[PDB]
């Protein structure tokens, strides 16, 4: 199970 | 950036034995970028249904593929793997060694 | 079989001729891949690896989907930002990474957890062992740090790292056990080679074992010997084992005093081989 789905940008 | 230049291996899945079906494998490792061309080839021709491994990496960042395709080893084919990448002034041949 | 680890793997390339980052995406428990995603494949979706994966249900599939596809727009944005942070041209192609995964030990309890990321195959970005802090390699992941130390980007990983992670890395577990947690210990063998009238080789054979981690090491009347030996990388079967040799050349009519040894976890105590044959 993947994190997500907010992946915060760099 | 870093370029880093791919270490290649070529074998079979199962010990050779003539006659009998067994998996030739190219594995690819080492190497960044991730674009690479690699064909398997017999008699210095290349072979048309080979399949590949999805991308990944260790932990150093280079990636790794194997490519890969069925075959029946003889006692007069020869086998090999070439390689191209963006480190690599030509295309880059290693032959099967049926010992290594 | 001991400690386990659940690990996922990123890639996007950009593509500044025409059109959108390839992006790849590869799920494993241990050393047995289970999920892919590639941006250039038809389905756009999350697509099984594994036989043992299947069985979920299509919720399982759907929010996956829309996790990568949410991840692959993220790694867009970053190699927009990145080129920009790093004042590189628009004509040249770069490349994002990232790690992320957890291990549980072998009290099947959380025992680490981790977030790595890279830019053109260097370090860029990772967080630190307690979860709590980053590591930059430079000043533009210094300007990563200050932005995701102010989104608490680290305290929502953390959450997943401990929780999530591991609660899910041990439903694969129990789900796959059929072989997830067999192991399959080295079938081994050794082979001579005449290389000379006053030398051979001997070559030990380490074959279809799981999981990949193995140590072949050779000794002459029971002390290791690393001159004149050569080990190669260990490399896939293809079929979701590994393989390995190890060689050593010795004088020819002395192989008796030489012995490889094969550590495992698949092997109760090390083997030892000799060539007597
Ligand atoms: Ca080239």
């Amino acid at each position: 199970r993947q994190f997500g789905p907010d992946w915060i940008v760099a | 950036m870093i370029q880093r230049t791919p270490k290649i291996q070529v074998y079979s899945r199962h010990p050779a034995e003539n006659g009998k079906s067994n998996f030739l494998n190219c594995y690819v490792s080492g190497f960044h970028p991730s674009d690479i061309e690699v064909d398997l080839l017999k008699n210095g021709e290349r072979i048309e249904k080979v399949e590949h491994s999805d991308l990944s990496f260790s932990k150093d960042w280079s990636f790794y593929l194997l490519y890969y395709t069925e075959f029946t080893p003889t006692e007069k084919d020869e086998y090999a793997c070439r390689v191209n990448h963006v480190t690599l002034s030509q295309p880059k041949i290693v032959k099967w060694d049926r010992d290594m | 079989m001991g400690s386990h680890s659940m690990r996922y793997f990123f890639t996007s390339v950009s593509r500044p001729g025409r059109g959108e980052p390839r992006f790849i995406a590869v799920g494993y428990v241990d050393d047995t891949q289970f999920v892919r995603f590639d941006s250039d494949a038809a389905s756009q979706r999350m697509e099984p690896r594994a036989p043992w994966i299947e069985q979920e249900g299509p919720e399982y599939w759907d929010g996956e989907t829309r996790k990568v596809k949410a991840h692959s727009q993220t790694h867009r944005v970053d190699l927009g930002t990145l080129r920009g942070y790093y004042n590189q041209s628009e004509a040249g192609s770069h490349t994002v990474q990232r790690m992320y995964g957890c291990d549980v030990g072998s009290d099947w309890r959380f025992l680490r957890g981790y977030h790595q990321y890279a830019y053109d195959g260097k370090d860029y970005i990772a967080l630190k062992e307690d979860l709590r802090s980053w590591t930059a390699a430079d000043m533009a992941a210094q300007t990563t740090k200050h932005k995701w130390e102010a989104a608490h980007v680290a305290e929502q990983l953390r959450a997943y790292l401990e929780g999530t992670c591991v609660e899910w890395l041990r439903r694969y577990l129990e789900n796959g056990k059929e072989t997830l947690q067999r192991t399959d210990a080295p079938k081994t063998h050794m082979t001579h080679h005449a290389v000379s009238d006053h030398e051979a080789t001997l070559r030990c054979w380490a074959l279809s074992f799981y999981p990949a981690e193995i140590t072949l090491t050779w000794q002459r009347d029971g002390e290791d010997q690393t001159q004149d030996t050569e080990l190669v990388e260990t490399r896939p079967a293809g079929d979701g084992t590994f393989q390995k040799w190890a060689a050593v050349v010795v004088p020819s009519g002395q192989e008796q005093r030489y012995t490889c040894h094969v550590q495992h976890e698949g092997l109760p105590k090390p083997l030892t081989l000799r060539w007597e044959p």
